[PDB]
């Protein structure tokens, strides 16, 4: 057979740090986009999908070097290489107790009218946060020891730097490894070959390998925005309720439900303002374009990403698609409720009756409604008929406004390595993209970007208290970004740095080329 | 007596380059159309795991004492030879069959074409561009994977040497138990999680491995190989008339490869079993009663070819004097067949000569074309892995195909023995024809996936008795005739054949002179074949094909039917003992004029272990049936109105699409029947508000129809109106699956109807 100096079984627990979606073939009558299930109908991570996530990250680590990647993950082309030395099994996903697959609604908002675009309504099934699955790796070493790149991979998993499945830029897919265990079988020797058959192998201390390497995280800029709602902030739930028509969206996070603003929603508001800035500068109208063409404008194609779209642009055939270098996480409330405590709110039927006990429960003031209604407050609204006054027949509706829910800081992750690859390495070309991003954040802090439902109707305006910029391995001319900002107008960034960015930005405004066009 | 049992622990893929429908790659499926593991996959995988074990015991030496043991058990790999090897290659001791699903489960599938598809599902796959992070052009595939939890079992045979010491038997068992336990994966995409398995031998456990662990340091070289030489006695009686004819019926229990020729990388197959393949079974069964090897040398024994059974008898190779209408006739059409030994070509219409296949019986007033038999055959494609790259490569050939006769075909041979040899046997065993029942392996690749056949003996048949017509003598070659020229090479000619019969029968023959009637219709044949005892190919045998015909006018003398009978028994020419030379005189199918004629599951028991696996397959077949039927029912506006009361009236929708959407959002919460409180609660609150109830006026009772569909548990199944009998295999499966899938069927049908409504509403709108 293939000679193997040692077989390493490398195993542990992977946990979903944000909701996952690994897609099947798609569609399931319940949702438009449907989770992969194994032949027993259990949700699982295909080893193809996990193996590609790992091979992908190593390729970004080894600077897209083929030569070393093929020596781990194998090849078909080279006469010397063939089959993969790393083996990745299928792993079933165990969803937390009582928890279940969630459906996330999605909409595309027409950039001209500001309203849902026709046809752009979809829904996605997602594995809730905190679900677990087994890490199922085997490695057949032909040399002695363990490859350092394979050690860096396991360090990256423990750091949670790998994302798996769909919608990776829009909230989903982060996984982190726990309980890593390493079993070595010295298959080259009789004592080792019988160990494989009987003794269940030789333990290695991971901490001893983890001590012999420095984990080289790739360039990124983390942005943490600390904020609180100035007007109630919510994303609307999937459908009308009983006592309350409009209820906030919530998600399972382990034992408790929390209110959630999806990263899809925070990404979408940021993208919209970024585009409006670019189109404003160019005075480029958006009104004659359909929604898929409205989205497709300069710099945002690299930051927020573009749809795959093959084009025979010049007899040469090219793909316009690229992933977003900017990714956004789901933002959850600090407040939490047991799953049944919220089911009592969803199923209240009298706004002054059995709803009042339910909100007193969930808000954590089970005996004090006047404090309960400082957290979640039911509102009633009428449409008033313009000739008669009073109220228009049928037009009475109510909202459960999360007036006082406190929210955790928003995490935006900017992949500087991915942009720099788009610009074929030229870090000069980052400054227009970094300049745009800082202008978007300036508006966020100036209440120019409201979030969630009903922004024009008494909701959605946020106060930003602090933006923390925390990049790793940034190029030296972007190193001034590492800052905590509290002035909305960026005055905490060095004026020489803000003036440098302004210069590269103004030089792009004077000629707004496709900046990744080499 | 040994089996391998395989428990598949993840979804698994095997065997085929072809792809059928919207799937790109499809799994290997057996004769029941059910997925299975081919015996060559199983051997190759198990060998590979035993190779890892031996490679460890040799301390990584790629050649050594323990790789000798692998070559002992699994046979040598010629075509891995790196230098001069003087001994002939050893065959394997271990034969491993194909692994099939549980036979009682396989019976439940019979005819249920929709269920046979549901054993697998599409797995998507995409390849992603590393710099952009988006799917590469071309790099999309959808792949068939069989559901995990399949438990499959294979027959195994260890035909150990007649002398192996008990220490060595324990080593063999030790290695096989060790290699089985080291085996963890098989099939395609192993390295990516497909095809995880448990492979276990019957009667080998950790005790077999533990003995090896305790003793491997003591182990010697394997015993040397030795051929099973023949042994003669010379003691047979002289051959004396009569000749007994014992029909042997062969039935294929697995595909049989009978090499006709290799073209490129595909081995082509015969559509009959040559008699030489049965001499090994004749040696096995009768060589204890008389000297079978002397009987062959004396010609006291004939085993004919096995040809497809028609009319309860051996099918006879189609005579080349038959010609079919080229446009739309011949035996495949069942009309427009002319016997050109007796009929002129009709005016105008051109004919094609018959070229193959077999005909059943025919009688001198048949009034019908003779029954024509066909042999089914299948192409099996294999690969050879180069062990270091673990993929096939040019240095090891890597792709090849066998045509094979598929399973369930039935063939009839005849063993002929002179009376003196039946006396020899019957003096020793009165029941000797009972010993002719056997299961044996014949062909190419006989030791694994291919070649398993049943043999059954019939009762002694009557000797053929041809008509002694003194006007014409006509000869049908029922088998290939090999003649030697007067130089003892095979370059004989049809004039040598005239002299052979002329001399053999004591008659003079001349070609019939009728200008419209063909007298001779031969084709040349060449047989290239190995001989296993020699270890070298046979001398090339040249002759004329079966089906060849010729007819002679008898010039002088008289032909004797006694001698025609004897030649019809013993045949003519070389190697008649293998059934060459078998011939038919004056058969009326050559004599007749033909142009006017025309041709003539049960459920799994409730306690059954696989009942849990069958339930996974059924739900898949039910879900797709419900989805398909829901699509059809939404397509017609009368049915959406029947089922939910919804309708289109001009440009208007009843109710508004918003009202349908509101209902639908609630029905999303109908996960179980005990959630029907949720949906009925919505409807009562709707029904209580006057302005909202009237939104659904001008529907056909829509609110009651929804109330019924949700609260009457029988009603969804009556609207879907699916015959679930072809979709279920578990006993009590129908009532169980109905209760389980109820809420999903309601959600699916309502989802389909509202979609179909909206996209017809768009048409009325856009007028
Ligand atoms: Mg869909
Ligand atoms: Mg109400
Ligand atoms: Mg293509
Ligand atoms: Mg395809």
């Amino acid at each position: 057979a293939r000679k193997v100096t040692t077989r390493w079984k490398i195993t542990g627990t992977l946990i979903a740090e944000t909701p996952l979606h690994i897609g099947g073939v798609g569609g399931d009558a319940d949702t438009d986009l449907a989770l992969a299930v194994n032949g027993a109908g259990e949700y699982y991570v295909p080893g193809t999908s996990l193996a590609g996530a790992l091979r992908g990250w190593m390729t970004q680590l080894l600077n897209n070097d083929e030569s070393q990647i093929k020596d781990l993950w194998g090849d078909h082309l080279d006469a010397k290489r063939g089959a993969s030395f790393v083996i990745v099994d299928d792993a079933v996903i165990h969803i937390p107790n009582n928890a279940d697959v969630e459906i996330r609604e999605g909409v595309g908002i027409d950039r001209h009218f500001g309203t849902a675009a026709n046809g752009f309504k979809y829904s996605r099934a997602v594995i809730p946060k905190g679900s677990k699955f087994k890490l199922p790796l085997t490695f057949d070493s032909q040399d002695d020891g363990l490859p350092n790149a394979l050690i860096q991979l396991l360090c990256a998993l423990e750091a949670g730097d790998i994302r798996l499945g769909a919608a990776k830029t829009r909230g989903l897919g982060r996984i982190k490894l726990d309980d890593l265990k390493l079993k070595s079988f010295a298959l080259d020797k009789p004592e080792g070959i019988f160990s494989a058959l009987l003794d269940q192998g030789k333990k290695l201390d991971w901490n001893q390998l983890k001590a012999n390497v420095t984990y080289q995280s790739p360039p990124y800029l983390g942005i943490s925005i600390t904020w609180n709602p100035k007007d109630p902030v919510m994303v609307k739930a999937e459908g009308d309720g009983l006592a309350i028509d409009i209820l906030p969206l919530v998600s399972q996070v382990g034992s408790d439900v929390r209110f959630v603003i999806p990263g899809s929603s925070i990404k979408g508001i940021l993208r919209t303002q970024a585009e409006r800035i670019i189109r404003t500068i160019c005075q480029s109208n958006g009104s004659e374009k359909n929604f898929l063409e409205q989205l497709r404008i300069n710099l945002v194609n690299e930051l927020f990403g573009s749809a795959s779209l093959s084009q025979k642009q010049n007899g040469k055939d090219i793909d316009l698609g690229k992933i977003g270098a900017l990714a956004v996480n789901d933002c959850f409330s600090s407040l939490s409720m047991t799953p049944d405590q919220w089911k009592a709110v969803e199923n209240a039927t009298e706004m002054t009756g059995n709803l009042q006990p339910a909100l007193k429960q969930a808000t954590g003031y089970p005996n004090n409604i006047s404090q309960a209604y400082k957290v979640l407050q039911p509102a009633m609204h009428v449409a008033v008929d313009r000739w008669t006054g009073g109220a228009a027949e049928g037009m009475l509706y109510s909202v459960l406004e999360p007036i006082g829910v406190t929210w955790e800081p928003i995490q935006v992750h900017l992949d500087i390595a991915r942009l720099k690859n788009y610009y074929h390495g030229k870090e000069e070309k980052l400054k227009p993209a970094i300049a745009l991003l800082l202008l978007v954040l300036r508006d966020l802090a100036n209440k120019k970007i409201p979030v969630g439902y009903g922004t024009n109707r008494g909701m959605g305006t946020i106060t930003v208290s602090q933006i923390t910029l925390n990049g790793k391995a940034l190029p030296t001319e972007l190193e001034p970004l590492n800052k905590t900002m509290t002035c909305p107008n960026l005055t905490d960034l060095d004026e020489a740095f803000r003036q440098d960015l302004s210069t590269a930005w103004k030089e792009w405004i004077a000629d707004p080329i496709d900046l990744c066009q080499q | 007596g040994i089996e391998i049992t395989i428990t598949m622990q993840s979804d698994w893929h095997v065997g085929t380059g072809m792809g059928r429908g919207e799937l790109d790659s499809v799994v290997q499926r057996d004769g029941d159309n059910l997925p299975y593991i081919p015996g060559k996959t199983l051997t190759g995988i198990l060998r590979d795991s035993c190779e890892q074990v031996a490679l460890g015991l040799d301390n990584g030496q790629t050649r050594g004492l323990w790789h000798g043991w692998i070559n002992f058990i699994f046979g040598d790999q010629p075509a891995l030879a790196q230098g001069a090897i003087e001994p002939e290659p050893r065959p394997a001791l271990i034969a491993i069959g194909s692994a099939h699903l549980d036979p009682k489960l396989k019976a439940a599938f019979q005819g249920k074409k929709q269920l046979q598809e549901a054993i697998a599902f599409m797995k998507p796959g995409v390849a992603i561009d590393a710099i952009t992070g988006t799917a590469k052009k071309d790099f999309l595939r959808f792949e068939e994977v069989v559901r995990l939890g399949a438990k499959l079992t294979a027959e195994v045979e260890l035909n150990l040497p007649d002398n192996l010491s008990e220490t060595n038997k324990k080593v063999i068992a030790g290695i096989l138990a060790s290699g089985a336990k080291l085996t963890e994966r098989l099939g395609g995409k192993r390295r990516r999680g497909n095809g995880r398995c448990e492979l276990k031998f019957s009667g080998y456990s950790d005790q077999q491995i533990q003995w090896l662990k305790d003793n491997y340091q003591s182990v010697d070289q394997p015993p040397k190989y030795q051929q099973n030489k023949l042994q003669s006695a010379g003691d047979n009686p002289e051959q004396q008339p009569p000749w007994h004819i014992i029909p042997l019926t062969i039935k294929t229990l697995s595909p049989v490869v009978l090499p006709a020729r290799t073209v490129g990388n595909v081995v082509e197959c015969l559509d009959y079993i040559p008699g030489r393949y049965l001499l090994g079974y004749i040696h096995k069964t009768l060589g204890e009663y008389f000297d079978v090897s002397q009987a062959i040398a004396a010609g006291d024994l004939i085993i004919t070819n096995a040809t497809i059974k028609i009319d309860g008898k051996a099918g006879r190779a189609t005579p080349f004097c038959l010609f079919g209408e080229k446009l739309d006739g011949g035996l495949g059409k069942g009309k427009g067949v002319y016997n050109r030994f007796q009929e002129s070509e009709p005016d105008g219409i051109q004919l094609k000569g018959e070229r193959g296949g077999y005909v059943g019986q025919f009688e001198q007033e048949q009034r019908n074309l003779p029954n024509t038999g066909k042999i089914n055959s299948e192409l099996f494609t294999h690969n050879t892995i180069q062990d270091d790259v673990q993929r096939p490569t040019s240095d090891v050939g890597g792709v090849y195909s066998y045509e094979a006769i598929i399973a369930g075909q039935t063939f009839v041979a005849e063993l002929r023995l002179p009376d003196s040899l039946v006396k020899q046997i019957t003096s020793k065993n009165k029941n000797w024809q009972a010993q002719l029942k056997a299961t044996i392996r014949i062909g190419q690749s006989k030791k694994d996936q291919y070649g398993k056949i049943e043999v059954t003996s019939g009762n002694s048949a009557d000797l053929p008795k041809p008509t002694g017509n003194n006007k014409t003598l006509s000869i049908w070659f029922l088998s290939d005739i090999l003649l030697r020229g007067d130089r003892l090479n095979f370059n004989a000619t049809p004039d040598d054949l005239k002299k052979y019969l002329e001399n053999a029968l004591d008659i003079k023959l001349k070609e019939r002179s009728d200008n419209d009637l063909i007298c001779i219709a031969l084709r040349s044949q060449r047989t290239e074949s190995w001989q296993v005892r020699w270890g070298l190919p046979r001398p090339s045998l040249v002759g004329w094909q079966a089906g060849s015909c010729l007819i002679y006018d008898i010039e002088s003398g008289t032909v004797n039917a006694e001698k025609l009978q004897e030649l019809m028994i013993t045949g003519i020419g070389d190697r008649c003992t293998e059934g060459y030379g078998q011939i038919g005189f004056n058969d009326p199918l050559l004599s007749a004029s033909l142009g006017k004629l025309t041709a003539k599951s049960n459920p799994l028991p409730t306690n059954h272990p696989t009942q849990d696996y069958a339930r996974l397959i059924e739900k898949a077949a039910w879900r797709e049936a419900i989805q398909n039927k829901a699509l059809a029912l939404a397509s017609s506006r009368a049915k959406r109105e029947e089922i939910l009361g919804i309708k289109i009236m001009g440009k208007d929708s009843q109710p508004t699409m918003t009202q349908l959407g509101g209902f639908r959002s609630v029905l999303k919460r109908l996960h179980s029947r005990n959630n029907r409180d949720i949906v009925t609660g919505y409807l009562t609150a709707l029904e209580q508000v006057s302005n909202r109830k009237e939104k659904w006026s001008n529907t056909s009772q829509g609110l009651t129809k929804i109330r019924n569909l949700v609260t009457q548990e029988n009603l969804i199944w009556n609207h879907l109106d699916i015959d679930f009998s072809p979709l279920t295999i578990t006993q009590n499966g129908v009532n169980q699956l109905k209760s389980e899938l109820w809420a999903e069927a309601v959600r699916t049908l309502v989802d389909a109807i509202i979609r179909g409504h909206k996209r017809d509403l768009e048409k009325a709108q856009e007028n």
